């Protein structure tokens, strides 16, 4: 429901036009790029 | 749609064909060289 909340931003007025400007990049992550956890582990041994 | 120029930014959500910076000039030239040729032909007369 929150990500789907974060795609209907995009479809908002405001963010339409700028679209129709130029191509927009949204990040919708949660600050998971500047993340440090090893997947190698976390993942894995989550998956395991 | 838009076009960014020198120091200006024209923007039309149909075309800049139909903007009076462009069209003006589109009209100018097309005219311009669809004369130049009926002079190469001659039939433009000298008392027109």
């Amino acid at each position: 429901d929150e990500m789907a909340a974060m795609l209907l931003d995009l479809c908002t007025v405001e963010t339409k036009v700028a679209a129709a400007g130029a191509p927009v990049k949204v990040d919708l992550t949660g600050g998971l790029g500047d993340i440090k956890i090893d997947m190698a582990e976390l993942a894995a041994k989550a998956r395991e | 749609t838009s076009l960014i120029a020198s120091g200006v930014h024209y923007h039309h959500p149909d075309g800049v064909l139909f903007l009076t910076q462009f069209t003006q000039v589109a009209m100018a030239t097309v005219a311009a060289a669809q004369v130049a040729e009926m002079r190469e032909q001659g039939a433009f007369v000298e008392g027109a």
